[PDB]
Order: C-alpha cells, then structure tokens, then sequence
C-alpha cells in the first residue's frame, strides 16, 4: 500500500460528498457504493484469517441492506413519480427505507455484524473509518425525516440502547467495547430525528470527535482490557490521564463535553409532551457508563500488569488530531451552550 | 494495589465467564494466522 | 505521513552485495565472534553480539543503565551459578530474546535505507537453541516454555526475510576445555550437559533453516579463522529459492515501517499473560519508573532534555 | 428555523446578511483561546517533552487555530440566534390572533396551612 | 438487619438483577452469523403484525 | 392468447424458487438463465429495444458467466441431485405454493392480496400506452445520452477504475 | 413473430439429441483476474454503447469532452494492468 | 396490532369483564411470540420435535401473565367501590409476577421481583391521565 | 440535500423538465399541477391545500380509479350470459 | 395495477432469498442479481407506460451499477476459497 492507499482513502471522502450534495435517489445509491468498494481493501490490508471473515461479514450484511434502499427508490417511481430526496411520500416505501437505514444506523435489530467486524480489523487506522462511515447515511435521514412513521423509528432507538447497554458487559476485547458503544450512542441519533432535526447532526460532531480521539489513544497497540491495563506503570503514565478524560466524557457526566448532546435530546423531546420515553433513555444511559467505568480501572487502579519487558525508547505514532481534538472532548460545556445553532 | 491475579479476571477470553460458549479461544496479539495447510498446492498430470 | 512518491524508495540502491550474514549457534564459547570481525571485508557494517545490556547500548544516550535501571535481576554471571526458585532463570532469557529482536530491527532498517551489508553476531533464529539446552536439565519449568512459543509465533512472522547468508560452526565435544582457557573467570565452571545439548539442538536448527532455502556453509575448527576462504565462498554462492526475494513495492515498504520505530517492533514482544518468572509486581515497577525518570540520561526523553543538551525552546 | 426559507443554502459564514457586528475580545472567545493554550499543554504529555508550560514554542499555532476557527464559529452563533428571533417577531406581527394580552388581576388563590 | 442489609437492598437489588440481564446479551449467542440473521426474520414481523404501522 | 406478459411473469417467479431454497450453486445458477431469459420478455413487450437486450448482454452474457468461474474456483463438490436433500424440497414446495395459490384467485377477476392495491383483470390496460410519438419514438427509444447527465458519466468511470485497482490488490 | 422464430430452432435442436440417445440398441487462481477484468471493461463498453444511436439530437461540444473521457479512464484501468499483472 | 391494544382501554369504563379476559390473552400471547421467535436463533436440536418444545414453554407462560392480570383487575374492581386507581392495578400486578415462581422450583425470582413487576404494571395505568405520554409530536 | 449545490448545476431529476427531445411526458398535464402547487414552503409541509391536485396526479401513473371503473363494466358484460347484451363492434 | 402485482411478489421471494442461508454462500450473490432483475422490470414498466423520455436512461445506469456490486462483492467470494477449503457461511471465526 504505497501512494494509491491515499487515493483509496480519498474515494471514501469523495463518496460521502456525493451523498451530501444530492437531489437524485440513484445518486446516493452510487454514493453508498463508493464506500462499499473502498473500505473492504483497508479492512483486509495485511490479509488475515480473521480479516477474511470480517470483510465478508461486512459485505453481506451491508450490500443486501443497500439493495433494500433501491426498492424504496423504485417505489418512489411507482408512487409519487418524482426522483427527489425531499420526501418519502408512501408509507409502503418508508417501511423498507427505514429498515435499510436501520441496517447502518438504527442497529436495534441489525447490530449482529458490528462486534465481529470491528474486532476483525488488524489495524488501528481501520477503526476510525467505521466511526466515520456513519456520517454518510445520517445525511439521508436528515433529508427525509418527515412522512416516515415514528412508531417504527423510535423502536429502533429504544431497543438499541438496551442491547447496547447489555452487549458490552460480557466483553473484554477493546474493539468490541467500542463496537457496542456505537449502538448505545446510535439510540440517541435515531431519537432526535422525529423531534427537531437540529442537534442530531451535532450529536455526530460530539460522537465522531470523541471516537476518533479514542482509537488514536490506542495507537500504542492494545486489543484487550489486559493489554490496555499495562500502560500506567510500564508505558507512559501521563497518556492514561487523557484516556481517563475521554472515557468519562463517553458516558453522561456534566463537567465534560459528552453531556452537552444529552441536554438537547431530552429538552426537545420534553417540549413535545413526551416524558415516559426520555425517562427510559436516562436509565439505559447508566448501563453505557459501566463499560467505560471498568475501562477507567485500567487507568486509576494498580491492577498489577508490570511485566519483565520494559520500554525506554520514545513512541512515535501517526496522531493526526490526537492533541487538538481531546481538548474539545474533555471540556466544551461552557464553550458550547449556544453552538447548537451554529451547526444547523 | 492490584496484582496479577486481578488481571487474570479481566484477561482476554469472555470478560464474563461463559455459560454455554467457552470453546472459543482467545485471539492472537497481532492478527491471527489461520490454516497454513489444507490446500492443494501444485498440480500433477500423467 | 509516509512518503513514497519522493526520490527515496525501496529496492533502489540496494540488493547488490548488501544481503545480511549471520554467524550463530557455535557453542557457549565465543568462536564465531572472532571470525565475524574479519568477515566484514566485503560487508560495510558489522554489529556487536547482544548480551544483557544490549538494548541500552545505544537507545537514548551513549552510556548503559546500571544494574536495576535496565532490568530487575539480570546478569550473565548470575546464570553461570543458576539457582532454582526466586531468581533469574527465565526472565534473563526473555530479556535476551527481546534485545536480539530489537537490534535485528535496527540492522534491517540499516539494510533497507542505504544498501549496506550488515553482519549480525547471533541472530533471533538462534535463541531457541539456547533455551532448549537448559530445558533438558532441571532449571526452566514447562509453563515458561509455552510463554516463549507464544512470542516466537507472533514476532518472527512479521519480518519477511530470515537470513540470506548463514554460518554454523560445529566444534568438538571437548569445548569446555576451550571455555576454561578463556580470560573470563565467571564464565568458567559451566555444565557440560548444557553445552552438549546446545550442539545437539543446533543440529536440529540448521536443517529447518536449510529447508526454508537459506544458504548455509559449515566450517570446522581446522577450517575456522580464515578471511580469504569465508569471503570467496559467500561471493560465489548465489541466492536461490529463498524468501528474501520478495515484492519491491508492496512487501519492502510494509517491512520498513515496522523496523523504523523501536517501540512498534517491541509492541508485540511484551505479553499480556502472567508468569512467575517474569516479574509481575506493580510495587517494584513504580519505584523503577521513578528512578529511570530521575536518571540524567533520558529523563524527559525524545531529543530535547534539560541539563544534557538543550539547544532551543521552540 | 432549521430549514432555509429566506437564507441562502450552503454559506461560508452568512454573506446574505452581514450587518450584526461580531464580538470584540469577548469572554466567550477567551475560553476557546484558553483551550487552544490547554491543547498546547497536553500535547507534551503524549510525546514526552520537558515541561508542559516551558517547552516547545509551537504552542502559538494551537492558540491561533482555536481563535481563528472559534471567531467564525461564534459569528454563526450570533447570526443563527438573530434569524431565530427575527422569524419569531415576524410571526406575531403578521398573525396577531395567535397572541393574547392580559394585565392586572384580582384572583383568589388557595392558602396553605402549617 | 436494616442499616447494613435491608436499607442497602435497593441498589444491590438493581445490580444482582442487572448482571443477570447483562449475561443474557454478552454470553448469549455463541458467535455464528446464522443465529443473528434468524433473529432479523422476527424483527420485520414485529413491525408489521405486532406493531400497527402500515 | 389474451395475455402476453402475465404468462411470462409466472415463469419469472418459477425460476426464482431455487434461491429461497438451496439447490447448490450449479442448479441454483441455472435458475438465473431461466428467469433472466424469460424476464427479457416482460421488459420487451412494453417497449425498450436497447434496454431489453442489455439483460442478455450483461446479466446473462457477462454476470452469470463470471459466476460460472467461481463455482469451479470455490465449492464445486461434484454436482448433486436437489431432491434427495432434506428441507430443500420443503422450501421449494412452500415457495411455489405462495404464488400458485394466488394464480387460482386470478379467475373471477379479483384476487386477494397482502398489499392494499387491487389487481383486477388488466389485459388491454396492461400496457396502458397510446401511440403518441412516431418519429424517434418511445422514451426508451432514446434511452441513454451523454448530454444533460454529464455528472453521472464521471462517477461511473471513477467507480469502474476502483474495481480494477482494488481486486488486483486483494489477491 | 419473434416467439415463433426462436422456439422452432430450440425444438429442432432437442430432437437431434434424442436421435443419438434413443435409436441404437444392443485450482489455479490466476485465471480469476482475467475473468473479473472482462466484466469491468464490458460495463465501460455498456456506457459507450449508445454513441452511434445517441448522438443525433444532443449538442456535440457537450458530448465530445464526455465521450472520450470514458475511453481515457478505460486505458488508465489498462495502465494499472501493466504494473505487474503476473505470469498470465 | 395497535387496534388490539386500543380495545383494552374501552372495556374498564363499565363493569363487564367477560370479554375483557378474552382480549388480555391476545396481548400476552403475541408479545410472547416475539421472544419465542428470537429463541430460535439459539440453535434448536433436531427438527420439529424440540422446535415446538422451546416455543411451547415461552408462549404459554407469557399468555398466562396477561390472562391473570385481566382477571385480578376485575375482582379488585367488583369488590369495594372506586373505578380506576394505581393502587387497584398494583394488587393485580403482584399476581402476574407470582406465577413466574411456578415455572421453576425455587419459590423466589418471580416472588423476589414481585414488587418490581407490580410497580411496573402499575405504571401502565398511571398513564391513564393526561400527565403521561409515551410518544408525542409537538 | 444536506449540502446544496452552488453555481454549477447537475440535476435533471424531477418530472416535467427540459426533455432530451421535443417529446413530452405521458403525465405532463398533471405533472405541472403538482409543481405549481408545491412551489411555496407552506403547501407541502401543511399538505392540505394540494390534496385535490395530487390525487389527480396519482390517477395518471397508477390508473387505479380507471381500473376499478373498467372492472365494473367488464364484469357486468360477463354477467349478461343468456340475457340481453349490447353488441355493435 | 395488474402486472405490478406479480413482480412485487417476485421481489419478496428474492428478498427472503438474501435473508436465508443454508451452508452455501453463493446463493446470496445469485439473489443479489435476482433482486436487481426484479427492480429492473419494476423501473422499466413505470417509465414505459407513463412516458418520461429523459428518465428512461435511469434504468440503463441502474443496469451498470447492479453488476458493480455483483463483481466487487463476487471477487471477495474467491478470497474465502483461498484462505479456506470451500465457501461456507457455517465457516466463520469472528465473534
């Protein structure tokens, strides 16, 4: 992977632009497929028996998913006629459309591939791309948020934090914990879509920055809880303070930036006379915190992972924005109260 | 202080001891190598 | 970001008389060490043999760390009078394997960037011979061997070429008499069973090395100490069927990135698995980290350091 | 308002309406500027360098980048809150029937005991 | 009885039952793409029959 | 005699049953030739000279021919009878009975449907198209043009550059 | 009729098989890369198929820059086939 | 179906409960079939002989919870006055969680979480007033 | 669209547009009604004023209202077996 | 209306075919072709009966992209048979 690897990475960047700037329903289908043909090579890279299994599981669960989207595109020719990504019109078309989006974002009945795909990547650079790919179908949902029946969108949000809040408890694999942290945060994504379109995109701004900081802290190789355990005493001790700060912000805690999306999600929902649904969102949010709480015990507690082998030489990773973005990820509570309006 | 016995509880296996699925072994440190053999390798003709 | 579009590229200005040579597995007595120094007539660079203080030989700044600062309970003289239960035994050998792997990465980095022939004294494909000889006698437990094999499968496979030129020396069974005649008094009075097993394990190490189609030349004690004979034999013999002949664009670029950084190469070397002869105690690790930070060598680390260099603030 | 009706879609800042006047040396800008300095303190924690405060002088790049982006980000904040209020006041003026006024009363309220 | 056991038994009550609910998601379904896709068959039927929407 | 397209639509579903059922990639592969070739007639009857023959050129004479290689490259297992296998015959019989039960309801015009839309008869109303255009006729008569849709040409060319580069890098 | 013309050829073809059947009584994955490139090129041919039938009403200056563009990238895909294809 | 759920709210306005008990079985039965459908993904041994066995234990018990809940609510309504109360459904909620201890010989679990199940069942009829809304638009 | 196109235009997506030839769409008479109704923001968001014009547009593509009408005539013609039935064509 | 009633039923059979798996992996990619074949008939008839002229090019573009997923995803199938013996959905390592 020499110069052309950047070009392969550029087509994912350009692929989302096609989805972003679009008016035609077949144009976004092209935009989704621009990502399909360009993530798989980075999913493989070194060629491993675990990588072959992950890439096939990533393909089959996602290519069939986009094929359900094309049905809803063709129902938009049978009914309502026009090829515009403004409204879905038909309730018959929306049922197949929302489920196709749930296969990438809703996750509540389509989570199954995520913990196996995220674990299957041999490299840390591939972990960023799956948290960046979720930006693409969110642009579609922001365009067609009316007309779609709320009874079978909010079920994809309520159930997702339940399975996300239980699915990380029996996991020691560091990639797997972050895989279920996606599904847990995706419930908050598919909740603001029926109740006020703004702050839904800001939820991405908080999430993507917070997740990109997380994996770049794991540039010093760690794949399990026990491998991230040997970091405070043997490796760099000051580095684990930033891992602590990012993990505390991942769960809902006020002096950190991660509580600031959770503000407006409940605020806009309570304005629409709904109290019984946002209550369930807050109790299930506690279950999300528990995974980060156990993972902060690799940074706070002793835990005895000393080992005979010791590193003396200074570490030099990639670190693209692993210094500027964690400062925004640790503290942005006072910095961003009126910034909800600035995004959209 | 936490010792080596405490680290073995949070060691790479299942986080939570397995109820039914315990046959699944831990993955390798830097991407697992699968089957070296189980291949044809070079054809023979009469 | 890695630059490959620039003038600096793999395979260019290399390969033509730049292949690595290794003189490894030649009993307890250093007989291969003397012949390797004279073998650097055709080769550009020659590397020293790795010991306990081999990783800290260069590392940060000139001088090596003193006793406890480098590794807790690690001495070559201590292994001569080896004691069972609470001591060195295995953790010295695990440090010895990690040190040889680290210097191999830098020698390969010296080979890939600017094509120069580097000769290494005792490679990473020779440490298993040194371990198995001690395993035959009651010194190392069975569980520690499984810890060694787990590191063996991960670290070796990441590096593409083993060695192009291999020199294996098989001496007389009366090699202990030559070791007694040597200047070192601490190295003397070593077990004869361990030295005999080291020659036996080396016989089952040269054959798998030849099975991977690597060029190997055998030399006796009478054939030893020759500069003209060794140089002419390596030059005449052509490299064929070996795994060194790989892809110039894809394979050579990937191996160069792993060898460039010292921390990246030793990242898989540290195992998450706990062992009694591996020092797991965090209480001793906290005191050792405090002393290393207080040391005038690295302290703040990476280029800029107070009361050692200090050129500019920006 | 979320959807554009009068405002132009996809803008660098605003450009359609420029008259608002951005804040000069604001307390809000100082906090973003503090985070720019704070990012230039924890960068030496990642790459081990002597002194977080008195180390490398590439910190000026980190402070300026947070100020420059932050000034544009706060300019949109003042713009979007103005449009939100502008459409709100226009809704009352045009309809009139939706809004009701009530002033001066003498209503009885239940008193609490103990 | 009270100040250490019964008055405490409000949050350990929502830990002992919470960990039982936690084990029914993590250790449940021992791998297999087969099993996860069998569950997706039901999810479409819930949205069509069990929940009245189109 | 009365219907033209309606008979071909039944054979279209008939070939598709060997996909929900699992008759191995050999016999399952044969289904796409049967369903594809008859499937062209469904497209051709309402019009489309170019687009009707594109199925023969790409879907039939390109797509499945590459799939002919992969069956020999991976999982050949010497082709077997798709009747002796358990649950395969059960999936095949239940697959046809979901559609053939609806065929019986076509008689007496109206048929019961899961969807809200009614079927009725529609024989002369099946085409639902007048003469209208004469010279350079049909919407599919000039189906593809490089003009107007200039952006679509660039991205299709870009995506086909990706395929050649990527698949070469995997192997 | 097209249906009557096609079916007559196949029914006579089936009859020739029965004559011989009834009357008398007493590995390598390098091939795959060639097959894939066939499919990927033919799709570029599929986009370049309309040219003689399309260019009749549309403007020539708008088409000229776009028509050649597909063939240029079709040569760039073959230019990637020169940087070590294999022994095939 | 939501039309089945809407029928549940109309009956308790009067006094009749003979048709209310028949309607409660369809609510608990259909909800039990959802959990029964996901249990197929656990890989059932053999075919049909053990496949029905797993579906049988889940659906029959879940329908029993709803059926007793419908019965106990009407007994509590006929005895004494008061049409609808959260205290009235709390007694009925306890009886629904009581039969979970009959599933396995352990006496607890269902009886241990009887107050937990009874409170959650009461919360459903807490939202009969305008104060509680599960899903809202404005 | 989440991000709109500025200056350069690449659309030709919606019904009733500048066609490839001079030939017009089959439903072009009903296509113009839906565009002229929903050109304002407070028409499709409300979706009450354009209810009449959309149903006539729905009648063009699906032809469901005409299909049910022709169904009644064809059934009654079949119902008149061994009875008085009209024949002229 | 009448013709659309059968091909929508043909679409649901091809949809279930994607969601069904028994040992073989090749069926899914065969069903992906069938799904795009059923969508091709549905798209063509709507433009052919209700004339558009400009929009008749859209299924021709759809025909091209149908093969793109059925080749680049099909290429991954061969890579499974290089690592493993034969292609099986039953043969997976990821958890």
């Amino acid at each position: 992977n020499p110069i052309i690897f950047i070009i392969i990475l550029l087509t994912i960047m350009l692929g989302t632009i096609i989805v972003m700037i679009s008016s035609h329903w077949l144009l976004v289908w092209i935009g989704f497929e621009m990502n399909m043909l360009a993530i798989i090579p980075i999913m493989m890279k070194n060629h491993n028996p675990r990588a072959t299994e992950a890439s096939t599981k990533y393909f089959l669960t996602q290519s069939t998913a986009s094929m359900l989207l094309m049905m809803a595109v063709i129902i938009n020719l049978m009914f309502s006629g026009q090829w515009t990504v403004m409204k879905l019109f038909n309730p018959m078309a929306s049922m197949l459309m929302t489920m196709a989006l749930a296969m990438k974002l809703g996750m509540a009945p389509f989570h199954f591939w995520v913990p196996e795909v995220t674990q299957g990547i041999p490299l840390s650079s591939g972990l960023i791309l799956l948290t960046w790919q979720k930006l693409a179908p969110m642009s579609v949902l922001y365009q067609i948020f009316p007309s779609i029946n709320l009874n079978l969108i909010l079920t994809l949000s309520v159930l997702s934090i339940l399975i996300g809040g239980w699915g990380g408890l029996n996991q020691t694999q560091l990639r797997k914990i972050m895989a279920y942290s996606s599904i847990a945060h995706m419930g908050w994504m598919t909740a603001v879509l029926p109740y006020n379109p703004t702050m839904t995109l800001l939820n991405l701004i908080i999430y993507i920055i917070m997740t990109s900081t997380m994996f770049t802290m794991f540039m010093a190789n760690s794949t399990t809880t026990t491998l991230s355990l040997s970091h405070t005493w043997n490796k760099t001790p000051i580095m684990t303070v930033l891992i602590l700060a990012t993990l505390l912000s991942m769960g809902g805690l006020p002096p950190l930036s991660g509580f600031m999306p959770k503000w407006m999600i409940i605020q806009e929902m309570t304005k629409n006379n709904s109290i019984i649904l946002p209550t369930f969102m807050a109790i299930t949010a506690l279950l999300n915190l528990y995974f980060y709480m156990r993972l902060t015990y690799s940074t706070t507690l002793t835990m005895f992972p000393s080992t005979n082998n010791m590193k003396m030489k200074w570490q030099f990773p990639l670190m693209k924005k692993m210094t500027f973005l964690p400062t925004m990820v640790v503290l942005s509570t006072m910095m961003l109260p009126l910034t909800p309006m600035l995004s959209v | 202080q936490p010792d080596v016995e405490w680290a073995e509880q949070y060691g790479g296996a299942v986080m939570y001891p397995t109820k039914e699925t315990a046959h699944w072994k831990p993955p390798p440190w830097n991407d697992v190598d699968p089957p070296k053999d189980t291949l044809v390798s070079n054809l023979t003709l009469n | 970001x890695x630059x490959x579009x620039x003038x600096x590229x793999x395979x260019x200005x290399x390969x033509x008389x730049x292949x690595x040579x290794x003189x490894x597995x030649x009993x307890x007595x250093x007989x291969x060490x003397x012949x390797x120094x004279x073998x650097x007539x055709x080769x550009x660079x020659x590397x020293x043999x790795x010991x306990x203080x081999x990783x800290x030989x260069x590392x940060x700044x000139x001088x090596x760390x003193x006793x406890x600062x480098x590794x807790x309970x690690x001495x070559x003289x201590x292994x001569x009078x080896x004691x069972x239960x609470x001591g060195n035994s295995y953790r010295l050998q695990a440090w010895l394997y990690a040190s040889r792997l680290l210097q191999y990465a830098d020698a390969l980095e010296h080979l890939l960037s600017t094509g120069q022939g580097v000769v290494l004294e005792r490679s990473i494909y020779s440490d298993f011979v040194f371990l198995e000889a001690m395993y035959r006698q009651g010194f190392i437990r069975k569980q520690c061997v499984d810890h060694y094999n787990q590191v063996k499968k991960v670290t070796i496979c990441e590096y593409l070429p083993p060695h192009v030129v291999v020199y294996v020396d098989v001496p007389v069974p009366e090699v202990q008499s030559r070791i007694q005649k040597k200047g070192n008094p601490h190295e003397m009075k070593i077990t004869s069973a361990y030295l005999q097993d080291i020659e036996n394990a080396y016989k089952g190490t040269f054959l798998p090395e030849m099975s991977e189609k690597c060029e190997v030349l055998q030399y006796s004690a009478w054939e030893a100490q020759d500069a003209e004979k060794v140089v002419e034999d390596i030059e005449y013999l052509k490299y064929d069927k070996g795994p060194w002949l790989d892809q110039n664009d894809r394979n050579l670029h990937k191996l160069r990135m792993l060898v460039q950084d010292k921390l990246e190469v030793l990242n898989y070397t540290s195992i998450p698995v706990f062992l009694p002869e591996v020092t797991v105690g965090a209480h001793q690790s906290d005191q050792v980290f405090q002393e290393f930070t207080e040391l005038p060598g690295r302290k703040y680390r990476a280029g800029y350091n107070e009361d050692v260099g200090d050129k500019w603030i920006w | 308002x979320x959807x554009x009706x009068x405002x132009x879609x996809x803008x660098x800042x605003x450009x359609x309406x420029x008259x608002x006047x951005x804040x000069x040396x604001x307390p809000r800008l100082a906090f973003v500027g503090f985070l720019g300095y704070c990012s230039g303190l924890i960068d030496n924690a990642i790459r081990r360098r002597p002194v977080l405060l008195a180390g490398l002088h590439r910190q000026l790049l980190y402070i300026t980048s947070f100020v420059f982006v932050g000034y544009y980000l706060l300019k949109r904040q003042d713009y979007m809150y103005a449009v939100r209020d502008h459409d709100m006041f226009s809704y009352i003026k045009s309809h009139x029937x939706x809004x009701x006024x009530x002033x001066x009363x003498x209503x009885x309220x239940x008193x609490x005991x103990x | 009885l009270l100040d250490l056991i019964w008055l405490e038994a409000i949050l350990p009550k929502t830990i002992s039952l919470a960990q039982m609910k936690a084990s029914t998601l993590v250790t449940n379904q021992k791998g297999l793409i087969k099993l996860y896709f069998l569950s997706f068959l039901i999810t479409i039927l819930i949205s069509m029959i069990l929940f009245n929407f189109h | 005699m009365l219907y033209i397209v309606f008979i071909l639509s039944v054979i279209f579903v008939m070939g598709f049953v060997g996909f929900s059922s699992k008759p191995s990639p050999i016999y399952g592969g044969l289904g796409l030739i049967v369903s594809g070739g008859v499937g062209c007639g469904i497209v051709l009857n309402f019009g489309g000279s170019f687009l009707g023959l594109m199925v023969f050129l790409i879907y039939l004479g390109g797509m499945m021919v590459v799939f002919g290689y992969t069956t020999a490259m991976a999982t050949e297992q010497y082709p077997e009878i798709w009747l002796s296998n358990k649950a395969v015959l059960g999936a095949f019989v239940t697959g046809l009975l979901m559609e053939f039960f609806m065929v019986y309801y076509v008689l007496k015009d109206k048929e019961v449907e899961v969807v809200f839309e009614f079927n009725g008869l529609g024989d002369w109303v099946i085409y639902d198209t007048g003469d209208s255009g004469f010279f350079s006729e049909e919407a599919m008569g000039i189906a593809a043009l490089y003009s107007y849709g200039t952006w679509l040409v660039i991205v299709t060319g870009w995506s086909l550059l990706i395929g050649v580069v990527v698949i070469m890098e995997i192997t | 009729n097209l249906m009557l013309a096609l079916l007559t050829n196949f029914t006579l073809a089936t009859l020739l098989v029965i004559i011989a059947f009834w009357l008398p009584q007493l590995f390598s994955m390098k091939f795959f890369l060639v097959a894939i490139t066939f499919l990927l090129f033919d799709l570029e041919i599929a986009l370049l198929l309309p040219l003689p039938w399309a260019s009749q009403t549309a403007n020539l200056n708008t088409m000229l820059t776009m028509a050649l563009f597909l063939i240029i990238l079709l040569a760039v895909s073959l230019a990637y086939e020169w940087t070590q294809k294999g022994l095939e | 179906a939501k039309t089945v759920l809407r029928q549940y709210w109309d009956i308790p306005e009067g006094t009749e409960c003979h048709r209310k008990t028949y309607a409660t079985t369809s609510i608990g039965g259909a909800a039990g079939l959802v959990v029964s459908a996901y249990s197929v993904a656990l890989k059932t041994p053999t075919s049909f002989l053990e496949g029905v066995a797993r579906t049988g234990r889940y659906t029959f018990t879940a329908a029993a919870i709803g059926a007793i809940f419908g019965l106990t609510s009407c007994i509590s309504a006929q005895v004494r006055e008061k049409p609808d109360d959260p205290l009235n459904y709390l007694i009925g909620g306890c009886a629904g969680g009581l039969i979970l201890g009959a599933r396995t010989r352990s006496y607890g679990i269902g009886a241990a979480a009887c107050a937990y199940m009874g409170l959650t069942a009461a919360l459903v009829k807490m939202g009969q007033l305008e104060g509680w809304q599960v899903f809202a638009e404005p | 669209q989440k991000r709109l196109g500025v200056d350069l235009d690449r659309w030709m997506t919606i019904q009733s547009a500048e066609q490839p030839h001079k030939i017009p769409s089959r439903c072009h008479a009903f296509e113009k009604e839906w565009i002229e109704c929903a050109h304002g923001i407070g028409s499709i968001r409300a979706e009450k004023e354009c209810k009449i014009e959309f149903e006539d547009f729905r009648e063009c593509l699906l032809r469901q209202k005409t299909m049910k009408r022709l169904h009644a005539i064809r059934r009654q013609r079949e119902k008149l077996i061994k009875e008085g039935k009209y024949t002229p064509p | 209306s009448m013709v659309y009633m059968n091909i929508m039923m043909a679409f649901t059979v091809s949809l279930v075919g994607l969601l069904m798996y028994r040992s073989h992996l090749m069926s899914s990619l065969l069903c992906l072709e069938g799904m795009m074949l059923s969508l091709f008939v549905m798209a063509a008839l709507t433009i052919l009966n209700s004339h558009f002229t400009l929009a008749s090019m859209m299924p021709i573009i759809l025909l091209v992209f149908a093969a793109c997923e059925a080749a680049l995803g099909l290429s991954l199938l061969v890579m499974v048979s290089n690592t493993y013996g034969t292609d099986y959905v039953q043969n997976l390592n990821l958890l």
